[PDB]
Parts: C-alpha cells; sequence; structure tokens
C-alpha cells in the first residue's frame, strides 16, 4: 500500500495466521 | 472478500516459528522510520 | 478380583426396534446376532440358610463352547458416589462335565425359566438383552428386560462416569437400577 | 539485511530439525534409543547411542550442534563422537557431508561410519590371525573353505552386532553373540 | 427410501396456496367462478401443511452423542477394489501375452 | 404423544429377575 | 408464488448437481452421516478399526454460479506411485523418485482414502527398527526399507507423492491387506458362551490342555517378517525355475528334463513335478 | 444436549408466526371502511389509514410472504437427518460388493484353470522338442 505507511509503534511480531479445523 | 484473504490451511504445529519469532526485535532493536517517502 | 454392574430394566414389546436399531450403531463393526440361551440355574446350600449363585446357565448353541457360570451374589457395600457394584468371578467347565459334577455333589435347581435375546458389542463396557419365556426343557414378563453387564478388576473404576454417560444417552426407553 | 536472516534461517532449521527428531523418536524408536539433552534453544544436544542396555563399553559420545555466533562459512559446525577412525570414503559424513538434508541423514552417517570402523578392527584381527578374508558393503565377510556362507553383520541401531551362518544350531550362536558383546 | 420421499413430499407441499389464498374474497366481484378455492386452500392446506412439519418432528430422534448412522467405515470393500485391480493386472497380463502370440505368428 | 417406557414393566421385572418374590 | 415456483423449481424440472438437499446425501448415505465441528462432517480416517494415529477433515459443502457444478467439497494433500525395480546397490538412500502419472470430489475422497492407507501401512512397517535383530540386518531412513536375505537382489517397494519380470502388482496388494487383517484378528464376535467378551482360539483353551507350541501359535508376528518371508520365497523360486530352465540349454543331447508346477501353490507352500522324460521313450519313466 | 427440543421449539415459532400473518393481515380484506366510526376524521384519517399500508398492512405481509419459504427451506436443510436408525441401504451395498467381488474370484479361478490347462498341455509340447 502507499498512504503514508508510518505504521511505527513496536509489536512487530504475533502471528497473524488461521488453521483452526481440527476438533481443536 | 470470498476467494481468499489471509490464508486457508495455516495449521499451527511449526507455528512454533512464531515461538522463534518470539526472538528477533530481541536479536536485533528495529530502527524509527517516520519516513514514507 | 473382578468387579460385577448392572443398568437393569424393561421396555414394552412394541418399542424395541427404535431401541436396538439406536443401540446397534453404537460401536459395533458389523453382522449383528442373537442367541438362545437355556436355563440350568442351581443352588448350592444346605448348611447355612445362605444359598451361593449358582445360576449356571448356559447357551444351547453351537457346541464345543464349554459351559461355565459367573459369580453374582451378595451385594457389598460400599461404591461411593458410584453405581451398583459386587465382587464377582467366572469359572469355565468342560462340557456337560460341570452339571455332572453338580449332580454329583448333591445340589438342587432354582429355575427352568429360559431367557433368550440378542447382544451388543459395545466399546469398554457391553451390554446384552433378553426375554423371559416359560417353557418346557425343549420348548414371563413379556418385557425386553436390558442391562449393561461389565466385568473388570478394581483398577481405576472410572467407568461408572461411562456407564452413566451412556445411560444419558440411552434416555428414551431404558434406564439403570440397583438391586437388593 | 546480511546478518538478520542468517542467523535467523539457520536457527529456525535447527529447531525445525529438532522438532522432526522429537517427532520422529516420538512413534519409531521411542524409549529404546532416546536421551534429550537440547537445554532452550540456540542449539541441539541429541544423544541416541548411549548405554541403553550396558552392552558396549563413541558408546556414549553423541551429536550435538549450535550457531556460535562465529562466520557464516560453516552451516551448523556439526560435531560428534571421535570420527575417521579409518580413512575409507573420506570418513566425513559418506556421501552426506553436507547439512540440510535430514538430521536422521547424519544419524545414519555417524553409525556407519561407527559400524565400518568397528568391522575394520574386527578384520584387522582377523587377518593378522591367518590369510584371508574379505568385505563387503554392510559388513565383513570371512570364509571357511576355498568355493557363500558365515555372514556377519553388525547392529546400526545399538551393539552386540549379530552374526548369521545358513545351516543349523540355532540358540546356540546366540552365547557368542553375547560372548563378543562383552568382551 | 421412506425419509427421502417423506422430505420429498414435505418439499413439493411446502409452497401451499395458502400464501396464494390472499386473493380469495375479492373473487365476488360480479353479483352481490372459482369461489371455492376460498374453502379448500384458505387455512386447511396451512394445517395439514404444520401436522405433517409436526409429525415430522416428533421423531426418534436417534442422534444423541456422537456419530450414528455409520455402515461402511470398515472392511473388505477396500479389498473389493483391490480385486479389481488384480483382475485389472490380469488383463494387462492377457494382453501381453497376446502381443507374445501375436508376434510369435 | 406415544410412549415409549413402561414404568410397571421395569419395576415388575427387577423383582422377578433376582428371586422367586412373588411366584410363591 | 413467483419466486417460490422459480427459485426452487430445480429439482422438480431435471435432478441436477445441487448440494441442497440433492448432493450432499448422495455422498453421505454413501459414506458417513451428520457431523458439526464447525461445518466438517464424517472424515475417511478408519478410526472405526485404526486405533493408530488420528486426522481430522477440512469438509465443507460450497455452491457456485454454473452449468453442472456439484458441491466440491474439499480435502494430506498428497498422493501414491507405487513401482517395483528392486534389483541394485546403493550405500545412502535419500534421492528423489521416477515420478509419472466424474465425481472430483469422490476423486479427492478415494486418493485421502489411499493416501492415508498408505500412510498407516508405512507407519505399521516403520515400527520395525527397534526389534529382534537377529537373522535380518534391515536399515530404514525415509520411505525405504532396504533388506538383503542374501546378496542377490535389492529390496524395499515403496512409492512417492505426485504433486520383465512382472514383480510390481502383487507385492503391495498383500502388505495393504496385512493392516486391515491385523485390525480383523484384533477386532466376527466373540460370542464365546454368552458374553466373556473373549477370543475363540483363546476360549478354546479350556476344553483342550493345548502344548506350549499351541500356546506360542495362539498369537504371531508379522510386518516385516511376512514380507521377507514372501520375498525370499520368491527369489528362490525364480532361481529354482531359472537354473532348471538353463539345464536344458546346458545339456541338450543328454536326456532332457520336463517341467511340471502345480496348479494350486500356497502362499509358503508349493511343489513342483519334475520327471527324466527320456527323448522318444515313454516306457523309461523309473 | 438435547437439540431435537430447540427443533420443535423453532418449528412451533415458525407456525405460530405464518398462523399470525393468516390472521394478522384480514383487518382490512373483509371489509373496506363502509362506516365513518372514527370520531376525529373520517376524510384526512380513515384515507391515510389504507394508504399508509406499508406501515399498517404491508409490514407484515412483507416477511409473511417471504419468511414461509426461507423457514421451510432453513427446516429441510438444519436437519438433513438420514436417521432411519437401521441404514436400510447398507446392507444392499454390501451384498452388491460381495457378489461382485465373488463373481470376479470365480472368473479369476477359471482363468487360473485355462492358464493351467494351456500350460501343462504345452509342458507336453515342450517335451517334444528335442533341442
Amino acid at each position: 500500500y502507499y498512504k503514508f505507511p508510518k505504521k511505527k509503534d513496536v509489536e512487530f511480531l504475533p502471528p497473524q495466521l488461521p488453521s483452526d479445523k481440527f476438533k481443536d | 472478500k470470498a476467494k481468499r484473504k489471509e490464508e486457508p490451511s495455516s495449521i499451527f504445529q511449526r507455528q512454533r516459528v512464531d515461538a522463534l519469532l518470539l526472538d528477533l526485535r530481541q536479536k536485533f532493536p528495529p530502527k524509527f522510520v517516520q519516513l514514507k517517502p | 478380583n473382578m468387579m460385577e454392574y448392572l443398568l437393569q430394566g424393561s421396555v414394552l414389546d412394541h418399542s424395541l426396534e427404535s431401541l436396538i436399531h439406536r443401540l446397534r450403531g453404537l460401536c459395533d463393526n458389523m453382522e449383528p446376532e442373537t442367541f438362545l440361551d437355556h436355563e440350568m440355574v442351581f443352588l448350592l446350600k444346605g448348611q447355612q440358610a445362605s444359598p451361593f449363585v449358582l445360576r449356571a446357565r448356559r447357551s444351547m448353541d453351537r457346541a464345543g463352547a464349554p459351559w461355565h457360570l459367573r459369580y453374582l451374589g451378595q451385594p457389598e457395600m460400599g461404591d461411593k458416589n458410584r453405581h451398583a457394584l459386587v465382587r464377582n468371578c467366572v469359572d469355565i467347565a468342560t462340557s456337560e462335565n460341570l452339571t455332572d459334577f453338580l449332580m454329583e455333589m448333591g445340589f438342587r435347581m432354582d429355575h427352568e425359566f429360559v431367557a433368550k435375546g440378542h447382544l451388543f458389542r459395545k466399546g469398554i463396557m457391553k451390554i446384552m438383552v433378553y426375554k423371559i419365556f416359560r417353557i418346557l426343557v425343549p420348548g414371563l414378563s413379556l418385557s425386553y428386560l436390558v442391562e449393561l453387564s461389565v466385568v473388570a478388576p478394581a483398577g481405576q473404576d472410572m467407568v461408572s462416569d461411562d456407564m452413566k454417560n451412556f445411560a444419558e444417552q440411552l434416555k428414551p426407553l431404558v434406564h439403570l437400577e440397583k438391586i437388593d | 539485511m546480511y546478518n538478520c536472516l542468517h542467523s535467523f534461517c539457520l536457527s529456525l532449521q535447527l529447531e525445525v530439525l529438532h522438532s522432526q527428531t522429537l517427532m520422529l523418536i516420538r512413534e519409531r524408536w521411542g524409549d529404546l534409543v532416546q536421551v534429550e539433552r537440547y537445554h532452550a534453544g540456540k542449539c541441539l544436544s541429541l544423544s541416541v547411542w548411549n548405554q541403553q542396555v550396558l552392552g558396549r563399553k563413541a558408546s556414549v559420545h553423541k551429536v550435538t550442534i549450535k550457531i556460535d555466533e562465529n562466520d557464516v562459512s560453516k552451516p551448523l559446525q556439526i560435531f560428534h563422537d571421535p570420527p575417521l577412525p579409518a580413512s575409507d570414503s573420506k570418513l566425513v559424513e559418506r556421501a552426506m557431508k553436507i547439512d540440510h538434508l535430514s538430521i536422521e541423514k547424519l544419524l545414519i552417517d555417524s553409525v556407519h561410519a561407527r559400524a565400518h570402523q568397528k568391522l575394520q578392527e574386527l578384520k584387522a584381527i582377523l587377518r593378522g590371525f591367518n590369510a584371508s578374508i574379505e568385505t563387503a558393503l554392510p559388513a565383513l565377510v570371512v570364509p571357511i573353505l576355498e568355493p557363500e556362507c558365515l555372514h556377519i553383520f553388525v547392529d546400526l541401531h545399538s551393539g552386540m552386532f549379530q552374526l548369521m551362518l545358513y545351516g543349523l544350531d540355532q540358540a546356540t550362536l546366540d552365547d557368542m553373540e553375547k560372548s563378543v558383546n562383552d568382551d | 427410501n421412506e425419509r427421502l420421499r417423506a422430505l420429498e413430499d414435505i418439499e413439493r407441499e411446502i409452497g401451499a396456496i395458502l400464501q396464494n389464498a390472499g386473493t380469495v374474497i375479492l373473487e365476488l366481484s360480479k353479483e352481490k367462478r372459482l369461489l371455492d378455492r376460498q374453502a379448500a386452500a384458505f387455512t386447511a392446506s396451512v394445517q395439514h401443511v404444520e401436522a405433517e412439519l409436526s409429525a415430522q418432528i416428533r421423531y426418534l430422534t436417534q442422534v444423541a452423542t456422537g456419530q450414528p448412522h455409520e455402515g461402511s467405515s470398515y472392511s473388505s470393500r477396500k479389498d473389493c477394489q483391490m480385486a479389481l485391480k488384480r483382475v485389472d493386472y490380469a488383463r494387462l497380463k492377457l494382453s501381453d501375452v497376446a502381443r507374445t502370440c501375436e508376434q510369435m505368428l | 404423544n406415544k410412549q415409549t417406557f413402561n414404568p410397571t414393566d421395569t419395576n415388575a421385572l427387577v423383582a422377578a429377575v433376582a428371586f422367586g418374590k412373588g411366584l410363591s | 408464488a413467483e419466486r417460490l415456483t422459480k427459485s426452487v423449481t430445480e429439482n422438480q424440472e431435471n435432478k441436477l448437481q445441487r448440494d441442497f438437499n440433492s448432493e450432499l446425501l448422495r455422498l453421505r448415505q454413501h459414506w458417513k452421516l451428520r457431523k458439526v465441528g464447525d461445518k466438517i462432517l464424517g472424515d475417511l480416517s478408519y478410526r472405526s478399526a485404526g486405533s493408530l494415529f488420528p486426522h481430522h477433515g477440512t469438509f465443507e459443502v460450497i455452491k457456485n454460479t454454473d452449468l453442472d457444478l456439484d458441491k466440491k467439497i474439499p480435502e494430506l494433500e498428497g498422493s501414491a506411485y507405487i513401482k517395483v525395480s528392486i534389483q541394485k546397490q546403493a550405500p545412502d538412500i535419500g534421492d528423489l523418485g521416477t515420478v509419472n502419472l466424474s465425481p472430483h470430489w469422490q476423486t479427492k475422497l478415494e486418493a485421502a482414502q489411499n493416501v492415508l492407507l498408505c500412510k498407516e501401512i508405512f507407519a505399521q512397517l516403520s515400527r520395525e527398527a527397534v526389534q529382534i535383530k537377529s537373522q535380518v540386518p534391515h536399515i530404514v531412513v525415509k520411505n525405504q526399507i532396504i533388506s538383503q536375505p542374501f546378496p542377490s537382489l535389492q529390496l524395499s517397494i515403496s512409492l512417492c507423492h505426485s504433486s520383465c519380470p512382472e514383480d510390481h502388482l502383487y507385492v503391495l496388494e498383500h502388505n495393504l491387506h496385512l493392516l486391515i487383517r491385523e485390525f480383523h484378528k484384533q477386532t466376527m464376535m466373540p460370542h464365546p458362551a454368552s458374553a466373556p467378551f473373549g477370543h475363540k482360539r483363546m476360549r478354546l483353551s479350556g476344553p483342550q490342555a493345548f502344548d506350549k507350541n499351541e500356546i506360542n501359535s495362539l498369537q504371531s508376528s508379522e510386518g516385516l517378517l511376512e514380507k521377507i518371508i514372501k520375498q525370499a520365497k520368491h527369489i528362490f523360486l525364480r532361481s529354482r525355475a531359472a537354473a532348471t530352465i538353463d539345464s536344458l540349454a546346458s545339456r541338450i543331447e543328454d536326456p532332457q528334463i520336463q517341467a511340471h508346477w502345480s496348479n494350486i501353490n500356497d502362499v509358503y507352500e508349493s511343489s513342483v513335478k519334475v520327471l527324466i522324460t527320456s527323448q522318444g521313450y515313454e516306457q523309461i519313466c523309473k | 444436549q438435547s437439540k431435537e427440543t430447540l427443533l420443535q421449539s423453532y418449528n412451533k415459532r415458525l407456525k405460530d408466526d405464518i398462523k399470525s400473518i393468516m390472521d394478522n393481515f384480514t383487518e382490512i380484506i373483509k371489509t373496506a371502511k363502509i362506516e365513518d366510526e372514527t370520531q376525529v376524521s373520517r376524510a384526512t384519517q380513515g384515507e391515510q389509514d389504507n394508504y399508509e399500508m406499508h406501515v399498517r398492512a404491508a409490514n407484515i405481509v412483507r416477511a409473511g410472504e417471504s419468511l414461509m419459504k426461507l423457514v421451510s427451506d432453513l427446516k429441510q436443510f438444519l436437519i438433513l437427518n438420514d436417521f432411519p436408525s437401521v441404514n436400510e441401504a447398507i446392507d444392499q451395498r454390501n451384498q452388491q460388493l460381495r457378489t461382485l467381488q465373488e463373481e470376479c474370484d470365480r472368473k479369476l479361478i477359471t482363468l487360473r484353470d485355462e492358464i493351467s490347462i494351456d500350460l501343462y498341455e504345452l509342458e507336453e509340447e515342450y517335451y517334444s522338442s528335442s533341442s
């Protein structure tokens, strides 16, 4: 994306993933 | 918004990678940006 | 040693189809079957006014298989927060030699009513069903009595919770009960 | 940009290889040959060949690897029990010297090299006894006549290298096996 | 096919004329033809559909805890396909033998 | 509202199975 | 009324592919029943008799605006391909293989069933490295199980994912059936006397005090041993046939030899009839 | 859990809603306001009472002629029972595949017999060759 790309803050880790589909 | 967005079969298990991910800003300090040239 | 359990009950005649159909497709591989037994309920007493468990009821099916009896009597106390429990046993004997020794030891009979029915292979447990028939030697509540017959040593006795869960699942036309 | 992914990729690679080893010993080998020495990240520490049955007397020296925060010249800086007991197949993890293929690969390399070393050791005394004998890919072969027979192999997973002479007298060669494992 | 036929009948009778019966009282626009539609398809069809729905609702309710209504779940159906594979292999072998015989001409 | 369970049959069958209580 | 008779008249005119009460039942009535984790119903894992390892099933019905389009339920994701060329020698396996390859939903289903089958086969046979290491040296690395009864030929029939002597077909079916056979032998219901819930042979211990030999023969081994014995018998029969047929070529002027094999050859047992058959004479059968 | 109770409650709610839609849409279906009972106004209030059907009359007839088939399909889809408790079409498939494999085995045995006949007859011919 263009905009301003001023996403500083911190974190820079987490996961952002998904596969919950096995009775769990 | 229907075909795909992020990830369908994106299973954990080796997500463990996450686990290590939780090492890296730590192995080395993120540099300040504040520049949207 | 071992233990004994029971989930005694009864059901009407007309209401058997849906019951046996539900009970069948639970843990059985395939090919459900049935069996006709033979009543030789005996009694071994005469010295202390306290009879023994001599219900030597063995099936009259294909030969080769050895006849035997199981211990079922004198319900012992205990079973804290559990279902019916009583010390039981089992002992197989030679074909027709068991009754020979019973008659040689001077014992009497107890009943002559035969109760044929079906069997169903459960999982960690076992269930059975039968209906009492008042007939002659070669051929009556009029209701299929069912129960959860299962034998096991002391172990953990956690099977009581599983039996209660099954009874909960077997809600419509059957329940569990003890005997005294 | 150079250093970031360099340590990161190799680190995640060794970690997932460790995980794969755990999964493999979980169902394939089990308590038979397994000792976990990996303490906390940044380095692998396995132990497979050891005093599992106290029969063998490298017998306990296992393998391990780390990063050591050094140049990227060495991929993993592998190290294990005393290697190169001979000078055959270059003794450097024969045919699988390079890493990144499989941990089980390096395991079979190590056990095969040690088995070859032991086979050469036995061949030494066999030849110094009298001429002559030969060897093969799995293990050595010693004849008795001038022709086949009298085959002997090595347990690639444990001590007490086995043997099998085509013929008769079973449950008796087990005494020979025990004596060879002991003395 | 009993339950399948019952479901098919319930589906075919789901769209009853009760929803379309809202134009039956206005049929008296000629004197103070099809006036019969205001009797049979006014409420009796809806009543019968509701009765059928209630009857279908009160079934045995077999499914209680786990996975009932099984029935394949198992053996040599697999080996039946395997026997088909053996038949195919025999076909291949017969074809090879026929090619050899043709070459033998 | 078809009845599927008989309460009287349950109590009667349990007492006539253990012994001959009610036969003689 | 128009919306009712136009949007629901699909099955009323002609039965076509439609997940709505017309397609989901066909696979269901054939494979499983109603189940819901989120939208998953009846995974094919053979757990009814597997008892080896569990695996869920990512199944979810879906629709699409097209012509002749079914529900297309989703799905291991791999495949199997078996080819036998077992005559070689190698110091270390690890290379690649030679890969060279309608109700689409059912095709995906059967492919998943087959891949789970071969996975379970390899899991069971893989549990043979740690064992009695005697009279059967064997190595295993990755999908390959190399073995040698004696140094004459190779072994380790195997397969791989996708994305001459005819010893290729009838080598896989046996080990394949071995799993369901082990399931059967340890599952047809016992029904020994009333319901002790045991085994027929096990229950038969009473009627006859069988010897220690029969006591041991009550159970048996499986897996690697069976396949090894089978391969040994096969290669041995092949070598015997080769020797017999080569005998004729090596000696022609000498009295030739006729060959006759049985018409019923057991798994392990077999028989061969061989006569002298002196040339141009029938009264020399001594 | 007892989902049959929830299904019965949903069916009863659907039936009650259908009955209400059939009943709450007959206040002006059987009459056209022939008399002026409105004490306030019959020219400006009574005329707007029927011209406001979208807020008064057509506010129930809209969903009342749309929710019926929707609820019908919902009930027919959420419960795809297939629960005859005996699985009628199971033993039939079993017998089908059993007959199939039986005929396959019979054909295989017959082919084996034919092949053995050919072999044995050719082996005798193989003896004839004195070379």
